[PDB]
């Protein structure tokens, strides 16, 4: 898009990679659905996650087992390997909240939620930021 | 000297060459795409993609200065503008929602304090229905007068103190609003009742039959609202923090945006080819410049990295690219100068560097005061030494002028001097120049100054006119004739230089006859009849005719007829001026008929007809304003020195003395600096326009145009 390109072949792998990626995306979402991140313990901002009813699909896959997989994910939100996998939580806990009520009981009961906000006042801004979202999200809940 | 310039070079490394060539470039490409089609043209979807950035980053500059910030990465800066927006509404929401719990709060406070009030009211005034809620302290008296016959006298009203402000259960800014209880009897009764106290707006909450329960209920809406106003102003505070770091980038996102709509727009204009797969650029470049247009293409191919080199090539055309010669700091007055009077083609002449000085030059013979003259230098010097500040202080209506204007206004300032030098009038008051007295009457020591001796000036002032002679009371007639008569030889001299710069210019223009046959006659002819006026006032001069004053020309030239002439100087002068005048005469169909001839032998004239007495009598009129000028100067300084005169001595006190030389001041310099200095500014500028447009450059251009960042440059 940015880039024009005169070849038409060009444009006909473009189309191609296109195509692939909605392929890839298509499996990308049974695992999303199935928790493989969490499963592998590397949290990354799951496409999932940013939509709010794939997210609530998501936390229901989770909802089949109590939350077993949602619960795992809000530990690993508490405690993360990597920064970026506690603000990809962070956002995912935010977003399931905003969608169901019972996520946001759940991140409160986990107390991941206080640790959120203090890590939105430490550094990686990008983090402070998603972690504020997520403060928002709970303080949406709690205020009357 | 410019010329065009066309070129193919490869659109991958053009985008390096725009870049370089952004703030100052040489060429500017005409507008061939969007001519063919504004939709789409060749790059307009990435003129589209770059006015979108554009459109995001001026949201994101308007957010931030209504933040108060110091003002790829386009998605990135509106994602960080659209979670900012989100904190702030976030907090907005948060504050509304404290709002409603502090109405809440306070209207439940309120019926737990006047639980004891309403169940005395209840027992003194009495199935029964509930009619709790609020009604405005404010609104107290509508609320009673509504309604009356639904109250019956049996139903008080338990208003809140309502001192503070009750928040809104919808306003955060809150209202004078207070809080009663009223007993329902009737279903209508209630309703209506329920519908006022809807329609009140006061800060109202169900009250419940427990006083505890409902002190309980105000407990936790406040300290609801009292969380959420943390969690709001904790968004906000980050919020803020990002915001500074992100206004940093959007002030500098203004120069890289500035840079991106630039090369999109020369994108747009330029017509890339297909066929050698390098996008094709014609623009209008300095010829003299375009040389080093090769270290621009070199820099922008080894950064690209890329093989393939763009040929930049020079193609001749009828077509006149706008250009303008090189302007220094001094220069861009006298630039300015010529683009008002238009344009001239990069042949034509320019006399706008010799306008530098003349302008100064006629201005300084126009009017000059050497006192505050030379204070408005002194001001204008500073204003030049500060300048550096003035770059960064950014400065307002003819200030903004004044300070482009800078070197010119010097320049007259300094001519002023030796204007006032010549006119005596130091500070607006004439002074003594070397003797005690410049100038004195010889002999006569009885005599007065009205007498048939009366004054003889046995020395003469060298450096300036004798003050006897011209600041004196009654010498000031002869003195003004005199003045008049040398801007009538100023103005004369001002034609000719007009003249001169036409035939300079008609040699440049190189034509083989045509120049001597339009030219020659249209120049001189004038010329030599102010200058036969001229030649008279010298020998006049010479001569020290006395009873005609100044009028001994007016009364030679009323006889056009020949014959007679007894005051003639030149022993001549009558047979010689009536050549002369036999001369101008046929002369005068010499400046209008070889051209037109000579045109239809190879194969306007009508404007030029009257035009030759048109500009005579622009140029007599040009000097009489100048001798007016002179004189109104002349008039106002007498005017404030008489009035300093009269302040000194009629003050044998120090403070009248004081406040008469504050009040002279103020008023001559009000009078001086700024109305006589601009009516004499834009006399000399209206005659220098009225000279220039006689003598040359016809206007008929443009200015140079380069691709040059506005911003950057």
């Amino acid at each position: 898009k940015a880039q024009a390109w005169s070849d038409e072949d060009l444009l006909e792998g473009l189309n191609q990679l296109e195509e692939g990626l909605k392929d890839n995306i298509k499996r990308l979402s049974s695992f999303d659905k199935y928790k493989q991140e969490v499963l592998l313990g590397h949290l990354d901002w799951s496409p999932m996650h940013k939509d709010p009813l794939f997210w609530r699909d998501n936390i229901t896959n989770f909802e089949e087992n109590d939350f077993q997989i949602l619960r795992v994910l809000l530990t690993i939100l508490d405690t993360s390997s990597d920064p970026r996998a506690l603000a990809v939580a962070c956002f995912d806990l935010s977003q399931f909240i905003q969608y169901h009520p019972a996520g946001r009981v759940i991140v409160t009961d986990l107390k991941a939620k206080e640790r959120v906000m203090k890590l939105m006042n430490h550094e990686n801004t990008e983090v402070t930021k998603s972690a504020l979202l997520c403060i928002q999200r709970l303080f949406l809940g709690a205020k009357y | 000297p410019m010329q065009l310039v066309q070129i193919i070079i490869p659109i991958e490394s053009a985008h390096l060459t725009v870049s370089y060539l952004g703030e100052l470039g040489l060429l500017q490409f005409k507008d061939l795409n969007s001519e063919k089609s504004p939709f789409q043209r060749t790059y307009a979807a990435q003129i589209k993609k770059c006015a979108e950035m554009a459109r995001k980053l001026r949201f994101f500059k308007e957010q931030m200065l209504k933040a108060g910030i110091l003002s790829d990465l386009e998605v990135k800066l509106g994602d960080l503008e659209a979670e900012l927006v989100e904190i702030n509404a976030n907090g907005d929401k948060l504050q509304r929602a404290h709002s409603e719990l502090v109405e809440y709060k306070l209207v439940l406070q309120k019926a737990g304090e006047f639980f004891s009030s309403a169940l005395t009211s209840a027992a003194a005034q009495q199935k029964l229905g509930f009619i709790a809620g609020l009604v405005p302290r404010e609104k107290s008296m509508s609320f009673e007068r509504m309604l009356f016959r639904a109250t019956r006298g049996n139903v008080f009203l338990r208003q809140a103190v309502v001192d503070e402000p009750v928040v809104d259960p919808v306003s955060g800014e809150k209202m004078e609003k207070n809080v009663f209880v009223v007993f329902y009897s009737g279903e209508r009764a209630k309703n209506k009742i329920l519908k006022i106290c809807d329609a009140f707006g006061a800060n109202r909450y169900p009250f419940n039959e427990e006083f505890d329960k409902q002190a309980q209920a105000i407990s936790e809406v406040s300290g609801r609202l009292s969380e959420l106003k943390t969690t709001l102003d904790a968004g906000l505070l980050h919020r803020g923090n990002l915001l500074q770091t992100i206004g940093d980038q959007f002030e500098q996102w203004n120069l890289l945006v500035k840079r991106e709509k630039s090369i999109y727009h020369t994108l747009n204009m330029l017509s890339l080819d297909v066929t050698k797969k390098c996008l094709v650029g014609e623009g209008w470049s300095p010829v003299f410049a375009t040389k080093q247009i090769q270290d621009a293409l070199e820099r922008a191919a080894f950064d690209s990295n890329s093989q393939v080199g763009a040929i930049f090539q020079v193609l001749h055309t009828k077509e006149s690219p706008p250009t303008y010669f090189r302007t220094n700091k001094f220069t861009s007055a006298f630039q300015e100068i010529v683009d008002a009077y238009g344009v001239a083609k990069y042949r034509e002449a320019n006399p706008g560097v010799f306008t530098i000085v003349t302008f100064p030059f006629l201005f300084a013979v126009m009017f000059g005061d050497w006192g505050h003259g030379i204070c408005l230098l002194l001001g204008t010097l500073v204003l030049i030494v500060r300048e550096k500040k003035l770059a960064s202080q950014k400065l307002d209506d003819i200030t903004d002028m004044t300070f482009g204007g800078r070197y010119v206004i010097l320049m007259m300032a300094l001519f002023s001097i030796y204007t006032g030098l010549i006119y005596n009038e130091f500070f607006s008051v004439p002074f003594e120049i070397f003797s005690h007295s410049a100038y004195a009457c010889r002999d006569l020591s009885c005599s007065e100054a009205t007498t048939v001796g009366l004054i003889k000036v046995r020395d003469t002032y060298p450096f300036g006119v004798d003050p006897v002679w011209h600041g004196s009371r009654s010498e000031l007639p002869f003195l003004n004739s005199l003045k008049m008569k040398m801007s009538i030889l100023l103005g004369v001299a001002q034609m000719n230089l007009g003249i001169i710069l036409s035939y300079f210019n008609a040699t440049f223009f190189r034509i083989g006859v045509n120049i001597w046959c339009q030219f020659i006659p249209q120049i001189i002819f004038l010329n030599s009849l102010f200058g036969y006026l001229s030649l008279l006032i010298i020998l006049k001069w010479i001569t020290g005719s006395q009873a005609d004053l100044y009028h001994v020309m007016i009364y030679m030239f009323l006889s056009p007829t020949d014959e007679l002439g007894d005051n003639q100087l030149f022993p001549g002068q009558k047979t010689a001026q009536l050549v002369l005048l036999l001369l101008a005469f046929v002369s005068v169909p010499w400046m209008l008929l070889p051209k037109p001839f000579i045109l239809k032998m190879q194969h306007h004239q009508m404007i030029h007809t009257i035009e030759f007495v048109l500009g005579a009598v622009s140029n007599t009129a040009s000097y009489l304003r100048l001798w007016a000028l002179s004189l109104a100067h002349s008039e106002l300084s007498s005017v404030f020195y008489e009035k300093v005169l009269l302040l000194a001595w009629g003050y044998n006190n120090i403070l009248i003395l004081i406040v008469g030389i504050i009040v002279f001041i103020f008023a001559t310099v009000g009078v001086l600096l700024v109305m006589e200095t601009l009516s004499a500014f834009l006399h000399a500028l209206r005659l220098h326009w009225v000279e220039f447009q006689n003598k040359f450059y016809e206007g008929d251009g443009y200015k140079f145009s380069p691709f040059s960042f506005a911003l950057l440059d």
